[PDB]
DNA sequence: GGGCTAATGACGGCGAATACCC
DNA sequence: GGGTATTCGCCGTGTACCTCTCCTAGCCC
RNA sequence: AGCGGAGAGGUA
């Protein structure tokens, strides 16, 4: 019907177009007779029909007299949802400031005016006057004045000069102001001021005058002086439980102004004097503001109980508002609410459903097809069957849910697994049954929990159920490629019972022709279900095209075994089946067999594992009891052993020849060391329980002590909590944040203690709170990050371009972390793999890289792999689709339109519920050493010194890839270098943490330049030694009397000449900082390596995930530089202690005051390239944005937060990460404007300036030269060009407003908008329909 | 019966006009008086318009093909 | 708890809330953001239109189901028209293009 | 009895509004 | 006057559901 | 057809 939504600013001649009257009288209801007033707020002659086409003096009651209005009270008989959108309005007597363009923070009107805020308080409260239309005065324009200074002015410019009060004088100011002569006279005063504050400010002031002028608006429309009221029927005044009705707030606040309104008017009228109608118009404010927004002014009213009532600002705000409650999230028919229970015997595809639950929804499909086959007439015969329950209408219902998919959901939906789509089964009883591998995609444990069914209507819906939503289609996750469909705890423990090997049991080493044989042994009786026997087996390969090649063989086996392997189906070969298989195993089972046969298969192969897992778990029955968990009896003696040893600390803290933190240290120590041995004790003790004879002898063998087999299955539990059950559990912490010294020396087997219970309650109880207050910070971060991402649809098939980033497999500095095959995987490659044969081509430059593909990255060792980015993907408006690759749930590419942006911030958000709250180097294995950006020199001895910090230190493999990385500081003492072959286990560097060293780069005298005792470098004798060194003080300490002077050390030969740099023409003196201690005397022919002297010396929970995304500027942020060259200091303190940077070819206008808090990492003679490290501290985003690029940005990011769920290990393959930073990122600043028409200071979206400078591109022209900004996500997710979803989002007040002053208009491009205008979603099935409409205009 | 739609996309290869196909087919045989290409089981409409798409006599092409050539139907009855 | 078809809210044509009033249930926003995840359009086109607000629209649904056709028209939610009318009803002018 | 009516126990954060310092 | 620097007011703070009560007083008639 | 706001407890 209808394209893009404007919004504007409301002029008085449209208030009275949309109006049917003024609405008078603050009385609304007679509640004598219940009609209400002539004129009230509800008024039937102003807004229509009370009731169904009846005038409300009754005259019209036929619908022969329809549109004509009655003479007696003058009502339109019309429909009476008439009354539902008739606005009306109210004159008012004096004019009203709107009070959001006064506090929006920043106010429009203030900055409007050049005026503080706090002013116009004062104007718009009557306790202050202002000027208008000054002339032949000595008072300026917008000068404010007191009512004293009003008599001064009342006694001198008296005459003809004008001055007012309230909205009349701020109506007059902007009912006076002109805009263009204000354009050139601050473009003007733009080109006038170098102060960046009056840059910003009045950059700000021209974008809201030349927006301003541009929109559609006026400024004295600002001040409301008619008031338009709501329609009624929107607030509505129900009967509370008696003859009472219950309160509105809107019509208490309009009665408000109604009273305060009519009582000016007749103070006008009977013109009283000023002071009093000053009170009055000073309420009528007070009224009016608090009727548009309440609560903004500093005390807000109440209406009754003591409670702030609720004004229109929050019928939209918050999270009962309109956006929260009644457009996003809506209650909708055709749905139901049951506790859910299990039955077992379902397959995949198909759910319970209790009857009475379906013969109540299904109830318009019952009525249609009993009008099909005639057993009822009218709706009402049909009604009352189905009310009557005869025993045709279940085979009607039977006939109806043969084929109709239902939608579930669990109410955290908190993934895209939350509804799925199933088919009913009808159910004797009251509860849905649901399939029990959906259970582990659902969160959802049987403990009582809730879930409801919804039923799609129109068909398209069911065959979008059926093809999408439908729970065979998801198997796997959006968020990694594993298994959803994982078997979870029972099944499990059937098979990791079932396939068990024991040595001597029943059948033992017989020979039999297959499994057919095998389970006729087993349900015989005859042969054990785990003893070891050859059969015969014949398996199957699809080596060939899609053939199956057929083998046989006498494998060695175990009897369960064979059972198992009746209903694994034929592509898989046997080993998949011959371990012990537990919870890993199965699982790479069920993701090998999607890999290899399909999807059928595979689901039909899963119901087959489940069913035979509970047939089998069923009939082993492995119970669990008070003899199954064992204590070690050697438990007792490390007790008695820790006790001995707190004994002898303790002694040693009785006379005080250790100190408290010694024995706090020393105790948590040995406790420690006590425990792990405990453990591995209880461990051993569990898991080689069993001794049995062989028919020999004995041997020892794995145990069928339950608990341990429901602890190596993986069921339930770790080797933590089944060492808590036998061994002593733990060292609870303390509610201080601390660790507790004595710990909990009993375990559950036997009893706790009273003290010991005590403390293991602060355990739970600080978990417990840490989850409630855990999901409350979850869901709204999963909130922002969908409202931030949100608009992104796979909308291109390519963008014909070679960018990307490299993916390298990460290596923390131990052993690899992420292998470089999970990176990789699944994603289009940037340009062709060159192999390390090199110049040759292993995959070409647009290849998706499967399986087969990366096994060939695999067995080349392919080192670095350049690859396609959604954060480079130079896609508009969109992503096209070979730079995104695989959807993860679907096993080739990604298809055009499944909005990547919705999946990938559910899926990052998702696992946030399961995070957590609240020397040298020595080398590991052997290898070539790899040295990156090194300046180095070779010592006295030969070892070498690396003179740069920034080199880092790569252990290469025999092959060529990196397999150890690590950093080398300033002057540190490796023991290997470059080039050579180090042991594995080899100490390969050193330096020293106490240690700032200033070491030497040639050799040559050493000459104290500049070092004069007292006034750079200090006197004080060694008191331990005798050879005294002079200490250089820093800048505070000395005072400023001396401060100029800057202590040096210049290489120097036996003539006083100058020892260069090698390379270079400089001298290498050292410009020496604080608190070095030169050791080497005067005079001293020193040599290479040695130091010159001596300078000595957080939290990855959620909200690291959270101000990772918001990117805050963090605690002590290392700074960096902007540009190469040399540098050097500035002026001393300052307020900071400034730099001086000097490129070489380019100016050096740009220097920065530092905190002299920071150890630096450059020296004056050191020269760095632009973006290099100055300081220490964590990596502020913003920089490495505007220095080091974009894809270092989004490669720190996704390293960052990868290490952050990588560390509690929840897999989040990193393309979702990847995509919310290209949402980060997307707006941008412009450095120059060329041939466009941006202002140059001005912040716009990088598509629409892409766009723009692309299409100046098809004239010869220059476009513009962007720069990318980084905003965080809340601050993103507000700053977009469509404005309802940022109304839908935090802040409506300043949404809104700035939209209005704006004059935005909104052609809505998104998802969320249209949600809310009930439209189709350009996503998928809506994609392929804007494909539609778009293509149409 | 109905298990997965896997080889419907393995015709279709968009998984998403899967949905538009098959609700043009499927909106055809309810509303519209046309009896199904293939022998049903008492099924509904939707598994026999997706069973129609698993062997392929209709995809986004032929039904292009009816709408005109029935279109031209109702053009040579028009005279 | 079920409903096909009850009571209708007063301020927004929507279902009612709880099981002591015969309502529906909250088909909440996560899982709107769950059908975005997904393909489905028409299913959520429906959830939110038909099946919710439009009370015209609704109508037709229930005259074609006991007819025996499966087909929505969507028209307009009538609460984000009541929201048109809130923020129309401060001072702002708020319309829609052709 | 009743018709009708005229507070103090958050916390983080973030951009404007003084403060003050040279 | 600029140039930080504090500070000072506003926005935010989990998803559905279930159960219950309790819903103006002043007041001069 | 006649169901809006508080406040309290609980459910996963
Ligand atoms: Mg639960
Ligand atoms: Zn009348
Ligand atoms: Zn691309």
């Amino acid at each position: 019907e209808f394209d893009a939504i404007k919004i504007a600013l409301a002029s008085p001649d449209m208030i009275r177009s949309w109006s049917f009257g003024e609405v008078k009288k603050p009385e609304t209801i007679n509640y004598r007779t219940f009609k209400p007033e002539r004129d009230g707020l509800f008024c039937a002659r102003i807004f229509g029909p009370v009731k169904d086409y009846e005038c409300l003096c009754g005259k019209y009651k036929r619908l022969k007299h329809r549109g004509v209005i009655c003479e007696k009270c003058g009502v339109e008989v019309t429909q009476t949802k008439v009354r539902r959108e008739r606005m009306g309005h109210i004159e008012l007597a004096s004019p009203t400031a709107h009070i959001w363009f006064l506090k929006s923070l920043p106010s429009r009107i203030g900055l409007l005016l050049d005026m503080p805020l706090r002013d116009i308080e004062r104007v718009l409260y009557f306790e202050s006057y202002v000027v208008i239309e000054g002339g032949m005065t000595n008072l300026e324009r917008q000068q404010i004045l007191t009512e004293e200074q009003y008599l001064d002015a009342l006694e001198e410019f008296g005459d003809e000069f004008d001055a007012k009060m309230g909205a009349e004088a701020i109506q007059a100011l902007l009912k006076s102001m002109d805009l263009e002569q204000e354009c050139e006279q601050l473009r003007e005063e733009l080109n006038e001021t170098n102060s960046e504050t009056k840059r910003k400010k009045l950059t700000k002031r021209i974008k809201l005058l030349e927006a301003f002028v541009q929109s559609g608006n006026k400024p004295e429309w600002m001040i409301l002086t008619v008031l338009p009221v709501l329609p009624p029927d929107l607030r509505p005044l129900v009967p509370l439980d008696g003859g009472r009705f219950a309160t509105s707030d809107l019509n208490d606040l309009y009665r408000r102004v109604i009273n305060r309104n009519n009582r000016l008017k007749r103070l006008l009228d009977l013109a009283a004097p000023d002071i009093i109608v000053r009170n009055e118009k000073r309420m009528l404010q007070e009224a009016v503001d608090a009727l548009l927004d309440n609560g903004r002014r500093g005390r807000a009213i109440t209406g009754s109980n003591k409670r702030p009532l609720k004004s229109l600002a929050d019928m939209i705000k918050g999270k009962q508002g309109r956006f929260r409650q009644n457009l996003l999230g809506k209650r909708v028919d055709y749905s139901g609410r049951s506790v859910i229970t299990v039955g077992p015997y379902l397959r995949l595809h198909q759910c319970g459903l209790p009857k009475k639950m379906a013969l109540e929804l299904f109830k318009p499909f019952i009525y249609g097809k009993l009008e099909l086959r005639g057993l009822a007439t009218t709706i009402k015969a049909a009604k009352k069957m189905v009310e009557r329950e005869e025993a045709v209408v279940w085979d009607i219902l039977d006939e109806v849910i043969r084929e109709h998919p239902v939608l579930l959901n669990r109410a955290p939906t908190l993934h895209r697994l939350g509804i799925q789509a199933f088919e009913p089964v009808l159910i004797e009883g009251k509860a849905i049954q649901l399939h029990p591998l959906v259970c582990a995609a659902y969160n959802a444990d049987f403990d009582g929990d809730q879930m409801a069914v919804h039923v799609p209507l129109t068909l398209e819906a069911q065959l979008e159920a059926r093809a999408l939503m439908m729970s065979t289609n998801n198997i796997l996750s959006p968020a990694n490629g594993e298994p959803i469909i994982v078997p979870s705890q029972d099944v499990v423990l059937g098979l990791y019972y079932m396939t068990r090997d024991c040595v001597n049991a029943k059948g033992e080493g017989m020979v039999l022709t297959g499994p057919k044989e095998a389970e006729r042994l087993y349900r015989s009786g005859l042969a054990s279900l785990h003893a070891r026997v050859k059969v015969r087996i014949t398996e199957y390969e699809k080596d060939a095209n899609g053939e199956l090649v057929a083998k046989t063989s006498l494998k060695d086996t175990t009897v369960g075994r064979a059972i198992l392997w009746m209903i694994v189906p034929k592509g898989l070969p046997y080993s998949i089946v011959n371990q012990a298989l537990g919870k890993k195993a199965i699982s790479k089972m069920l993701n090998t067999c999607y890999r290899i046969l399909g999807l059928k298969p595979t689901v039909i192969f899963a119901d087959q594992i489940m069913y035979t897992g509970f047939a089998y778990a069923a009939r082993s029955g492995a119970s669990v009891g008070i003899d199954d968990m064992v204590i070690p009896e050697k438990k007792h003696e490390i007790i008695s052993e820790a006790e001995a040893e707190v004994a002898e600390i303790q002694e040693q803290f009785q006379s005080g020849l250790v100190t408290a933190g010694e024995r706090y240290n020393k105790v948590i120590d040995i406790w420690a060391a006590a425990n792990d041995r405990v453990s591995k004790a209880m461990m051993d003790n569990l898991q080689t329980e069993t001794v049995i004879n062989r028919d020999g002898q004995e041997e020892k063998q794995v145990s069928f002590n339950s608990i341990y087999m429901m602890a190596d299955s993986g069921a339930r539990g770790s080797a933590a909590q089944i060492r808590q059950l036998a061994g002593m559990r733990g060292l609870m912490a303390k509610p201080d944040g601390s660790i507790i010294e004595t710990p909990i020396t009993a375990n559950f087997r036997e009893g706790l203690n009273v003290l010991q219970y005590f403390i293991s309650t602060h355990g739970a109880r600080k978990g417990l709170a840490d989850t409630a207050l855990k999901t409350a910070n979850s869901g709204y971060l999963t909130r922002r990050l969908v409202d931030v991402a949100q608009d992104l649809v796979v909308t291109e098939d390519d963008c014909g371009t070679h960018e990307g980033i490299m993916m390298t497999p990460v290596i923390e500095g131990g052993d690899v972390k992420e292998p470089l095959r999970d990176r990789v995987l699944g994603r289009v490659t940037a340009e062709d793999v060159l192999k390390p044969g090199t110049a040759d081509i292993l995959v070409p430059r647009n290849t998706l890289l499967h399986e087969q593909w990366c096994d060939l990255l695999e067995e080349n060792s392919v080192d670095a792999v350049k690859v396609r980015s959604v954060v480079s993907c130079d896609t508009d408006f969109g992503v096209c689709a070979h730079c995104y690759g695989r959807d993860l749930a679907r096993g080739h590419i990604i298809n055009k339109g499944e909005a990547i942006g919705v999946i990938a911030a559910q899926s990052i958000g998702e696992p946030g519920t399961q995070l957590t709250m609240r020397s040298s180097i020595q080398v590991k294995n052997k290898g070539s050493i790899k040295l990156s950006n090194v300046k180095s020199v070779v010592n006295s001895s030969g070892k070498l010194v690396i003179t740069s910090r920034n080199t880092e230190l790569k252990l290469i493999d025999e092959f060529g890839r990196t397999k150890e990385s690590y950093k080398v500081p300033y002057g540190a003492v490796l023991a290997k270098g470059d080039g050579e072959q180090v042991a594995g286990g080899e100490t390969v560097a050193n330096w020293d943490p106490h240690t700032m060293p200033v070491i030497t780069e040639v050799s040559g005298f050493v000459r104290f330049t500049d070092m004069i005792d007292g006034q750079t470098i200090t006197r004080q004798t060694d008191e331990l030694t005798g050879l005294s060194s002079l200490v250089v003080l820093d800048s505070a300490e000395r005072t400023a009397g001396g401060k100029d002077l800057r202590p040096a050390l210049k290489i120097v030969d036996a003539q006083g000449n100058d020892v260069l740099i090698p390379g270079t023409d400089m001298p290498a003196q050292y410009f020496l900082p604080g608190k070095a201690i030169v050791q080497l005397e005067d005079g001293v022919q020193i040599s290479s390596g040695d130091t010159l002297a001596r300078i000595p010396q957080i939290t990855g929970g959620l909200p690291r995930v959270a101000d990772l995304f918001e990117a805050r500027r963090p605690k002590e942020p290392a700074i960096l530089a902007e540009i190469s060259g040399i540098v050097s200091f500035g002026k001393e303190t300052k307020g900071k202690r400034r730099l001086v940077i000097t490129p070489v070819d380019g100016s050096d206008p740009y220097e920065e005051m530092i905190p002299k808090w920071r150890q630096l990492n450059v020296f004056e003679g050191e020269r760095v390239e632009r973006g290099d490290v100055i300081s220490d501290g964590p990596e502020a985003p913003h920089d490495i944005l505007r220095l080091r690029g974009v894809h270092a940005v989004t490669r720190y990011i996704v390293n960052e937060v990868q290490d952050v769920y990588r560390l509690q290990g929840v897999k989040i393959n990193d393309k979702h990460i990847e995509v919310i930073v290209r949402q980060m990122l997307r707006k941008a600043t412009i450095v120059n404007a060329g041939s466009s028409d941006f202002l140059e200071g001005e912040q716009v979206e990088y598509s629409r300036v892409k766009i723009a400078n692309r299409e100046l591109e098809a004239n010869g022209k220059v476009g513009a030269t962007y720069s990318r900004d980084l905003l965080g996500i809340t601050k993103a997710s507000l700053a977009t060009e469509s404005f309802i979803s940022a109304a839908s989002f935090q802040e409506t007040t300043r949404v809104l407003t700035e939209a209005a002053v704006a004059g935005k208009r909104d052609e809505l491009r998104g998802l969320k908008e249209n949600v809310i205008v009930g439209r189709l979603i350009p996503a998928g099935t809506g994609y392929a329909y804007h494909q539609d409409r778009m293509r149409r205009r | 019966a109905r298990v997965t739609v896997q080889d419907a996309v393995e015709k279709i290869g968009n998984r998403f006009d899967l949905v538009l196909v098959a609700a043009r087919r499927a909106r055809q045989m309810q509303v519209g008086g046309k009896d199904p290409l293939v022998p049903e089981e008492n099924d509904k409409t939707t598994v026999i318009a997706l069973r129609e798409i698993e062997e392929g006599l209709i995809n986004n092409q032929i039904l292009d093909v009816r709408e005109r050539q029935e279109q031209q139907e109702q053009e040579a009855a028009e005279l | 708890h079920a409903r096909s078809t009850g009571s209708y809210s007063l301020v927004t044509q929507q279902p009612l809330g709880g099981k002591a009033q015969f309502g529906g249930q909250r088909f909440g926003e996560m899982e709107v953001w769950a059908l975005e995840a997904y393909g489905a359009a028409y299913t959520l086109q429906e959830m939110l239109t038909v099946k919710s607000d439009d009370v015209n629209g609704r109508t037709k649904m229930y005259k074609n189901i006991v007819d025996g056709n499966h087909q929505m028209e969507p028209g307009m939610p009538e609460s984000f028209n009541v929201l048109l009318k809130e923020i129309r009803s401060l001072g702002i002018n708020i319309e829609l293009e052709d």
